[PDB]
RNA sequence: CAGCGAAGGAUUUGGUGGAUUACUAGCUAAUAGCAAUCUA
């Protein structure tokens, strides 16, 4: 029925789930708005992928976000690579693939752990 | 050759003086191809 | 003259951004107060050793900076500053108490001496970077020694760990905290002025070079 | 600069049709694939021409002017094309399988024999403009019952002799007035009459059957009509004849059978000349040059020819190819020699100035999988599903080292360390990397760390740390040397194929499932960019699949990738028809060719046509399997713009031809190819030098280069800009390789790098494919001459210091 | 004028001009023989595609034209042309100044009538051959026996008679003896059509007023007349299937059908051809068939098929109307703006003043077909605005293909006459695309472009702004503002770094994507109308309005050529696929070429029509021009691909003129110099016995050599001995049969010396004297110090001693570029 | 709910016709006859 889109973003133990759909602009974390997000400190954290490429790209559709598990910096690490890879999984279904590979341009140049997490480890030396 | 013709992905084709031998190896007009050691 | 015309209608969203973060979805400052551009190395070769280049918002990357030889020189001094500041036995994992100390510490810097805490903390990284050493080299198992060079990342890291344990030091048993104990010492060897920890334990240690040279 | 046209097809010197050479003995014409290659014989070169057929040729023939050929596919889709120009002239669909075409020797009349009908036209002329309707039918006879097998003329253009599977072999009249001169029919023969030719004179009538029997026919007397004179035989005896040819000068007759045999005769008088076998597969197309020197032989199946002088028998070239088995490629470090490694297990090594191979190394048994070469040109490993990674000289173009596993176990991609002393290699089943000592061969170790089968490898080109690539979705780099074995992983999106890493071995281009390439630098893990490589290549609906060409998923991504030598451009090719190339800073594609237009192959087109498919099945399932179109392997060359890619049809290879292109750099109002005229016959040499590159026209880089005199190319070789360097360092290499003047190309590149040696120096990438051609240039023509010359020297000085009579 | 360069090949996508067709039968199939305006077509019948074209152009406009079986007569001007397969196969000149205007072909007489009824009829010479090749008399019908004429024909089963049809009267002949027998009565208007019918001697002819009175020529009288309102009745046939059926075609468009056996209108067809174009200028059934093929002015055929009936019992009462079958057409109105959909030059674009796009078809005839106009429905709850009725689309000015992300998303943008958006397309699939691009500062669309990469649109407003759109999505990117009037041309480049815009203004405007900012910008002194990018080579050529071709340089942003000349607006260009050339087409009838590196004119071609438009395919093979007039299109071949062509500034030293240049032997005599040609003879002559010995299966020489012994120079024998055979070479070579005195091999040895003198083919020259040594150079050991060989080997070596330069020279060079290529 | 929006809008599906390869006319006993017939 509505355009919508899942996914997922996982540091630690932290599992974050994304339900991003055609809408007006909200930014939702259980609930909670965007800028109610402890610790406060790394509200950047959970900010970046909404500011490094600018607003008018979230205007369109609005974002719901659950989390579980994982402490504090696991969660703000997973909310962000759910949000950002939210964005991009949107744009490469419903809109411009060539936004979506702006948005993987730019998220890329920043960090790629904002878009793939690095799950295989340790290293027995 | 034919078990592995079956096994596969990419298709697979399969007295007088001489047979003229076409392929063949060692030729920028070579004789003593040799090593010296092997002398 | 000319124009671009990207945006076409404003950012009206339904959660309502504060109107100082969708002011800093423009430029990148750290901490949405300090803009990394305008801040250079005053020395050379300290220059690609000191990662400015490469903005970032807290000093909280969860890079991987330990695996392979000199990528840990990439990661930027700020978060490198706050990783030294966070080492010590009462303090271990402590890193987000470790980040807004700083924030509170480059703070007070600003409001004391205003250009930008950034700039401030990297020529203080080049003032306080020692240029020289000795090693204390066998002869007989005697009082030897002989001078030699320092390669710019070990001048990088243990100026960090100089200003950082110098801060610790003298804000041991005193009323000051870390954070204005860690903005004194910064603004000191930002000076060169002699007064601070590092700055001495490197006009120290580089004459004990000049000495045994 | 990024203009590749098709310039050669390496590989498969004959599949299909009829060879033919030239009127002058100079060039040979093989119908290679739906293409026409042409072999150059004396000035020791080829090529293929560039337009396509959409089935597999079956007909060749040029008039004796050599300017013009038609070549006609299995359903008669004639094309014709200006010889001396390399362009099509005019398409025609002749509307049944056409089997033989012949020109006449005044060329004024071609005729061929579509089906049972022959039909004689005239042709157009390369002087008359590309009319839209040229060819003008002269007439049509349909005398025959059954399909006709062959056609010729007389030594004049009035009688034409046609044979055919029906019994009979008769004769024509081109002109509506000479019905009374010949009109008769040929019966007398107990299967397919497959020769029919007129004697020198036209008097004699030697017909060929298919079992070997040979008629002499004559107009003698018990009016009297067309006795036969003799039966000669030939006795062979499960060897039906498949090819006849007779050149009538010589009186020279020349048969090929099923055997895999054939012979050359002396015919009137029936002697047996030579008698001998290429194979165990038939002898496909006898031809004749006019002058009875040469004789050409193909045969089909194991896609072999071979030009024989039977005077001095001496072998002009013999050569065999593959087909739809290609399944690696590696150049040369001088980009002079390609070895295609084929999947029936063999390793054949093609020139590239010339078309032919020097040598098969036939050693493995089941397939070679990957090659490449190492150790300053002249070693280079190969390996296979033997269990087997085996080095191979190529100076002794022996073997000298093979390196198995512990337990065979099939091998799928290789590397070698650029200072040649480690190759490594990885497997399907085993998740490791196996690496070799090559000055010793045992097993070094096995290093470990994937979880799936590595799919490809590299060897950094100057700081030596390995790159791997496996379907764990995972590259890792791996510094083997100085104490420390140290790994590192990259993840990434879709399993990985096709690593390919840069010639400054500081970044990494992998080629993921999803359809993406990535780029990786390697001094971080950080990935530069990547480019979304997956809708813009055609993959083509197969025959049997009940998919669209849109949703199918077969080869929507690639499989082989490789940069160009600057580091700038990646090639890239698939599974699929269609070989692309990016350019990695700006991240965008900027060529795109399709391998093949026939349907032969399978999965060419990507909407197949309607009125084949039926209530159930297609109509070409119906067997009366069909080869996919795949590139296996591609890379740029060495020393050129061209690059070469290994489909089924054998390597393709395409390049640039500057000559043909308006390509300039920054020129303004007043220089002009008059302007620099003036200025070199107003001699300020250096003005006139930049005032040509500015223009970019090669022709007046070749005319100020020569006019340039001896005595003060050290000056303008001082005083050239830096800007300039590459293209006169590429254009000294890209024209001496076959140029004449040797000491003024060798004055030329002394002064260039004595005059400025330092800035090549400090700037070796941007001449990594400029001064290779030099050093080829050098070490393939220079020395070989100095070499010579210093026997011809030091044999003097023993024949005259030392002596002797005895 | 005759050109040099381009020759004119076909204009194609042209199907009929309103001139009445004919039709021929061959054993069970029908061909319809149309006219084009000068050249003729045949078409089949069954599957209406194309079969024959003339060979060659009239020197007029064809006027008339029909068919015997395998023959076609045309008529222009004052002949008559028989052709064969479309080849002319005899002309047949009329014995008159007077423009021919009807013919008909029956039995042995043709007969052709001019403009002032006066009939030429000819006769075969032999009753056996194929076509009337003679003379045979002129018959001339007077003004008292009737009015002009208006048509010709022979009905069946008359012995040489003949029906001439004028405009008040019917009038018969008897042409063996040249007489008059039977005019007919008195008719009070205007007839102007007449066809036989299939039963016996009677005709059916039209008037002006809309009635069709049905002549019986051997009664004399009429037998029926078929009434019809104020209808110009224009083409009449029958149907000979049995049922008796007559079909009129009225110029107003109009096809009916009426019974003959009930009288009664069977069923009205209307607006089948358009009005204004001619209406249905000629209809038939195919004899024998129930099909009818229709052609009108409006450059359109079709086949109209009578189905069977569905009253199994009663059957003739009911009929079925006729359906619609296969037909061919173009645009009815010259095309305005041209373009190539692929690089194959397989298929291109027009789109015409009629407001209809087609995609033509340049390899085969049949599948040109044209775009469709049905919206794709606004699938978030829009409603399509526009207006009820389906017109056609406003008057397309600009479009822009890029066939590189082709049926993915949309393909193709357009520009449409003074409306304020900009509609895009779809080549894979044919229709019009989801989204229409708008200007958002209500200037009119006047530039379109798009990348090469098929994702951005480019739309170039009168106001000046410049916005691009994406098209996956429809939805805009950024509104670059520069320009201050009418922007006319925007390009970007291949691999999407910088984009360059053309206004009005005379500004030339360099911008960059990927940092929106500009970086340049130019002013010429004229008003702009026209840009084309050469994306390959990073030029682009802008027309001015002082006539100038300004070729400027996207990098350095350098007016790099300005190619003066032409007298009036140009309106076209495009550059060759190399970049070579520029062919522009301007408003005095003229189109030039220019050669841009020179900067010269290479020829100009004189059209008869303005060429509008002129487009290269992307490979350089056709050129593709369209007029002022003709419906068609006209393509012209290069004969450049195929001969070298010159370059010579016409005005109404030769290897720069052909562009090529050959290498000289040597620069001079100081220098060496290898063999021209392979250089694989060196070593198969030094290694041709081991290459015979692994290649086997398990004199006028001499004569020439003393001759240039005696002479003392042997330049003529090193001629003869370089260029033949390695084969030839050493087995001559071999004997040389020297036993005492070694004459020959003192005269050989001096051979090469003074061959090696010159420092030419010295390579060559070297390896002979290594062929030699390995070839008895025994007996030069044996009996060294013989003096004249001794002698011959001293000055040999003392020639020879000047070949170290060389060593020294290469083995510098070796070593120091693998020095500069590894440290 | 809204707006878009010229005398309707939006979908499902059959049949026919044109393409899906590059357009030299049909038949036969074929240097010609036929196309109304190859028969005497």
């Amino acid at each position: 029925a509505v355009p919508s889109v899942q996914t997922f973003g996982k540091k630690k133990s932290a599992t974050a789930v994304a339900h991003v759909k055609a809408g007006k602009g909200l930014i939702k974390v259980n609930g909670s708005p965007i800028t109610l997000v402890e610790p406060e400190i790394l509200r950047f954290k959970v900010y970046e992928p909404l500011l490094l490429v600018g607003l008018d790209k979230f205007s369109n559709i609005d974002i719901r976000v659950r989390v579980t598990g994982g402490g504090h910096v696991s969660q703000v690490y997973a909310i962000r690579q759910a949000i950002a890879k939210g964005l991009v999984a949107y744009h490469q279904k419903y809109v411009d693939e060539q936004s979506k590979n702006e948005l993987k341009k730019a998220f890329t140049s920043y960090d790629r752990t904002l878009l793939i997490a690095d799950s295989r480890r340790p290293e027995p030396k | 050759y034919k078990l592995d013709v079956l096994s596969s992905v990419h298709f697979v084709p399969k007295t007088p003086t001489i047979s003229m031998e076409d392929a063949q190896p060692l030729y920028m007009s070579n004789a003593s191809s040799l090593a010296p050691q092997e002398i | 003259d000319f124009e671009v015309v990207e945006e076409f209608t404003p950012v009206v969203l339904a959660t309502p951004i504060p109107e100082e973060v969708q002011q800093a979805q423009t430029e990148i400052k750290l901490f949405n107060k300090w803009s990394f551009e305008e801040v250079e190395v005053k020395d050379a070769s300290l220059v690609d050793y000191v990662q400015v280049r490469q903005p970032i918002f807290v000093a909280h990357t969860a890079g991987r900076y330990a695996n392979k030889r000199f990528r840990k020189a990439q990661c930027p001094i700020i978060e490198r500053l706050t990783n030294s500041l966070m080492m010590n036995g009462r303090n271990n994992g402590k890193k987000l108490k470790a980040v807004r100390i700083i924030k509170h510490t480059l703070d007070i810097i600003n409001v004391l001496t205003d250009q930008n805490p950034i700039q401030v903390v990297v020529d203080a990284i080049t003032n306080t970077g020692p240029r020289e050493d000795t090693t204390r080299v066998g002869g007989g198992g005697a009082a030897r020694r002989q001078a030699v060079d320092v390669s710019p990342l070990r001048r990088v890291n243990q100026a960090i760990a100089l200003l950082t344990i110098g801060a610790r030091e003298a804000a041991f048993r005193n009323i000051k905290t870390i954070a204005e104990t860690l903005a004194e010492e910064l603004i000191n060897a930002a000076k060169g002025s002699s007064t601070s920890y590092a700055i001495k334990k490197k006009d120290e240690l580089e004459r004990v070079a000049k000495s045994n040279r | 600069k990024s203009d590749f046209k098709f310039s050669n097809l390496l590989g498969t010197v004959y599949r299909q049709g009829n060879i033919t050479f030239s009127d002058d003995g100079k060039q040979l014409l093989s119908p290679v694939g739906n293409r026409v290659s042409v072999f150059d014989l004396i000035n020791n070169k080829s090529f293929t021409f560039e337009y396509e057929h959409r089935k597999n040729i079956a007909a060749i023939d040029l008039n004796k002017q050599g300017t013009l050929l038609i070549s006609i596919d299995e359903d008669g889709r004639a094309i014709l094309v200006n010889f001396k120009a390399r362009n099509v002239l005019h398409h025609f669909n002749f509307k049944e399988k056409c089997s033989a075409v012949k020109f006449s020797p005044d060329g004024r009349l071609f005729a061929l024999a579509s089906g049972r009908f022959l039909q004689i036209w005239k042709t157009p002329d390369v002087n008359k403009d590309r009319q839209f309707a040229p060819f003008v039918r002269h007439r049509v006879h349909a005398g025959h019952f059954q399909d006709i097998t062959s056609l010729t003329w007389s030594q004049d253009s009035r009688f034409i002799l046609t044979t055919s599977k029906d019994l009979s072999a008769k004769i024509w009249s081109v002109d509506s007035e000479e019905k009374n001169l010949a009109a008769t029919t040929f019966n007398g023969h107990r299967d397919y009459v497959m020769g029919a030719f007129f004697s020198h004179d036209q008097e004699k009538i030697y017909t060929v059957s298919k079992d070997g029997a040979v008629f002499v026919w004559e107009f003698t007397k018990r009016k009297y009509s067309w006795r036969i004179t003799k039966k000669h035989f030939f006795y062979a005896n499960q060897a039906k004849v498949k090819c006849v040819t007779f050149h009538p000068a010589t009186r020279l007759l020349a048969v090929g059978f099923t055997s895999g045999e054939f012979r050359l005769y002396d015919l009137p008088d029936f002697t047996l000349i030579q008698q001998l076998s290429m194979g165990q597969n038939p002898v496909n197309t006898v031809s004749v040059n006019q002058t009875g020197e040469w004789l050409a032989f193909g045969s089909s199946k194991l896609g072999q020819l071979l030009v024989y002088e039977w005077q001095s028998e001496s072998y002009i070239l013999k050569q065999q190819g593959h087909f739809d088995s290609t399944n690696s490629l590696a150049y040369s470090p001088d980009g002079s020699r390609v070895v295609t490694a084929s999947e029936d297990g063999k390793i054949k090594v093609w020139d590239i100035t010339s078309g032919f191979c020097l040598a098969t190394f036939e050693e493995h048994t089941s397939s070679v999988t990957a090659v490449q070469f190492a150790k300053r040109g002249q070693v280079m490993f190969s390996s296979s599903l033997d269990g087997t990674v085996r080095a191979w000289d190529l100076i002794r173009y022996r073997n000298f080292r093979t390196f198995t596993g512990t337990e065979r176990i099939q091998f799928n991609c290789l590397a070698v360390d650029p200072s040649g002393e480690v190759v490594c290699a990885g497997s399907l089943d085993n998740f490791d990397i196996h690496v070799w000592s090559v000055q010793t061969g045992q097993l070094l170790d096995a290093l470990s760390g994937h979880e799936g089968p590595v799919s490809c490898l590299s060897f950094s080109q100057e700081n030596s740390v390995l790159a791997s690539a496996s379907w764990d979705k995972t590259i890792r780099i791996w510094s083997i040397f100085g104490r420390s074995q140290q790994v590192e992983p990259i993840e990434v999106y879709s399993d990985v194929l096709a690593l390919s890493m840069r010639p400054d071995g500081k970044e990494v281009a992998v080629s993921t499932l999803k359809g993406q390439i990535s780029i990786f630098n390697i001094e971080d893990a950080k990935q530069v960019g990547n480019i979304d490589c997956r809708k813009d290549i055609i993959s083509g609906r197969f025959n049997q699949d009940r998919f669209t060409a849109k949703n199918s998923e077969r080869s929507k991504f690639f499989t082989t990738i490789h940069y160009s030598f600057d580091g700038m451009a990646i090639v890239a090719g698939g599974n699929n028809n269609s070989i692309c190339l990016y350019d990695v800073p700006n991240e965008v594609l900027l060529k795109r060719f399709i391998v093949s237009r026939n349907m032969a192959l399978n999965g060419t087109l990507e909407f197949l046509n309607s009125k084949k498919m039926t209530e159930a099945g297609s109509l070409d399932l119906i067997d009366d399997m069909r080869p996919e179109v795949r590139v296996t392997s591609v890379q740029f060359s060495p020393t050129a713009n061209a690059f070469a890619a290994a489909s089924t049809e054998g390597l393709l290879i395409y390049s640039t031809n500057d000559t043909i292109l308006f390509d300039p750099f920054d020129l303004d109002v007043d220089v002009t190819p008059h302007s620099t005229v003036e200025a070199l016959r107003e001699k300020q040499f250096l003005n006139a030098l930049v005032m040509a590159f500015r223009l970019n026209e090669e022709y007046l880089i070749n005319k100020v280069y020569e006019a340039i005199p001896i005595k003060e190319i050290p000056l303008v070789a001082s005083n050239i800009p830096a800007i300039y360097l590459p293209r006169i360092l590429k254009f000294i290499g890209d024209f001496a390789i076959e140029s004449q003047h040797i000491e003024f190309n060798l004055i030329w590149i002394k002064a260039l790098l004595s005059a400025s040696g330092g800035y090549i120096n400090e700037h070796k990438y941007l001449f990594s494919t400029a001064m290779r051609s030099i050093q080829r240039f050098i070490v393939r023509v220079a020395k070989e001459v100095v070499n010579t010359t210093t026997d011809n020297k030091y044999t003097y000085r023993f024949l005259v210091s030392t002596d002797g009579s005895m | 004028k005759n050109s040099k360069i381009f020759s004119p090949f076909r204009i194609i996508g042209n199907v009929s001009n309103g001139v009445p067709f004919a039709t021929g039968t061959l054993g069970s199939t029908f061909y319809i023989v149309t006219c084009v305006g000068k050249t003729f077509q045949i078409y089949d019948a069954n599957t209406l595609h194309l079969l024959f074209v003339s060979e060659k152009e009239t020197p007029s406009s064809i006027v008339a034209l029909s068919a015997h079986f395998h023959y076609v007569y045309a008529a222009y001007e004052n002949k008559v042309g028989i052709y064969k397969r479309g080849i002319e196969e005899h002309l047949l000149e009329l014995e008159t100044d007077a423009n021919v205007e009807h013919l008909c072909i029956f039995g042995d007489y043709l007969c052709a009538s001019t403009d002032d009824n006066s009939i030429f009829i000819y006769k075969k010479s032999d009753p056996q051959d194929k076509y009337p090749s003679e003379f045979y008399t002129k018959l001339t019908v007077t003004e008292i026996q009737g009015g002009e004429i208006v048509s010709l024909q022979h009905l069946a089963t008359y012995l040489n008679k003949l029906t001439v049809v004028t405009k008040s009267n019917v009038l018969l002949f008897n042409v063996r003896t040249g007489k008059l027998v039977f005019t007919s009565n008195e008719f009070p208007d205007q007839i102007t059509t007449a066809e036989p019918a299939p039963v016996l001697d009677i005709i059916a002819l039209g008037t002006v007023t809309g009635e069709v009175i049905m002549f019986n020529m051997r009664k004399g009288k009429r037998i029926r007349t078929i009434k019809i309102p104020q209808s110009r009745i224009s083409s009449l046939s029958f149907r000979t299937d049995g049922s008796s059926h007559l079909s009129v075609g009225t110029s107003s468009g109009d096809l009916i059908f009426y019974d003959l056996d009930r009288r009664s209108r069977i069923h009205v067809l209307k607006n089948i051809h358009r009005e204004s174009y001619g209406g249905v200028t000629q209809a038939t059934f195919l004899n024998g068939q129930p099909i009818i093929v229709t052609s009108g002015g409006d450059n359109s055929l079709k086949e109209y098929v009578f189905d069977p009936s569905l009253s199994q019992g009663s059957g003739d009462v009911v009929v079925q109307p006729p359906r619609y079958l296969r037909s061919r057409g173009g645009h009815s109105q010259p095309p305005s703006y041209i373009a190539f959909a692929d690089s194959q030059s397989h298929f291109m674009l027009s789109a015409s003043k009629d407001r209809s796009l087609w995609s033509f078809s340049l390899r085969k005839d049949a599948q040109s077909q044209e775009m469709s106009q049905r919206l794709h429905k606004k699938q978030d709850g829009g409603r399509v605005g526009g207006s009820t009725i389906k017109s056609k689309f406003p008057e397309i000015v600009a479009l822009a293909i890029e066939n590189a992300r082709i049926g993915e998303w949309e393909n193709i943008i357009t520009a449409h006459k003074d409306e304020k958006f900009a509609r895009t397309w779809d080549m894979r699939n044919k229709r019009v695309g989801r989204w229409t691009f708008d200007t958002t500062d209500d200037g009119f669309v006047k530039s379109v472009a798009m990348s090469q990469c098929g994702n951005f649109g480019f739309i170039g407003s009168s106001n000046g702004s410049i916005t691009i759109y994406n098209m996956q999505s429809g939805i805009l990117r950024k509104k670059y503002k520069l320009h201050k009037r009418a922007v006319t041309g925007i390009s970007l480049d291949g691999m999407n770094r910088k984009m360059v815009s053309c206004g009005l203004d005379g500004i030339v405007g360099f911008y960059d994507f990927n940092k929106s900012t500009l970086l340049g910008k130019l002013k010429l002194d004229a008003p702009i109308t026209a840009m084309v990018y050469h994306r390959s080579s990073d030029l682009f050529a802008l027309a001015l309005d002082d006539l100038s071709i300004v070729v400027i340089d996207a990098v350095t942003q350098r007016v790099v050529r300005q190619l003066w000349g032409h007298s009036n607006r140009i309106t076209a260009f495009d550059f060759s696929p190399e970049g070579r050339w520029i062919v522009s087409a301007s408003l005095d009838s003229t189109i030039r070429t220019w050669d841009l590196p020179t900067g010269g004119c290479i020829d100009g071609i004189i059209v008869d029509n303005v060429a509008t438009n002129v487009k290269f395919s992307p490979n350089g093979d056709l050129l593709a021009t369209t007029h002022v007039t003709g419906n068609g299109i006209c393509i012209w071949t290069n004969r450049a691909q195929f001969k070298t062509v010159s370059t010579r500034t016409i005005d109404e030293l030769n290897d720069i003129d052909f562009n090529t240049y050959t290498s000289l032997e040597q620069i001079d005599k100081e220098l060496l110099t290898l063999s021209i040609g392979p250089r694989s003879k060196m070593n198969t002559l030094l290694h041709l016995d081991v290459i015979r010995k692994r290649s086997k299966p398990k004199s006028h020489f001499t004569k020439q050599l003393r001759e240039g012994s005696q002479s003392k120079d042997y330049s003529s024998l090193l001629a003869t001995l370089i260029n033949f055979s390695p084969a030839a070479v050493d087995l001559e070579i071999r004997s040389l049969n020297s036993f005492e005195p070694f004459d020959e091999i003192v005269w050989f040895i001096d051979a090469l010396t003074q061959g090696l003198k010159s420092n030419k083919n010295f390579e060559l020259y070297e390896t002979f004297m290594s062929l030699l040594f390995k070839a008895h150079g025994d007996v030069i050991h044996a009996n060294n110090k013989n003096q004249d060989i001794a002698s011959a080997l001293q000055n040999w070596e003392d020639v020879h001693k000047k070949e170290d330069r060389l060593d020294d020279l290469v083995k510098f060079c070796m070593g120091v570029a693998a020095f500069v290529t590894t440290a």
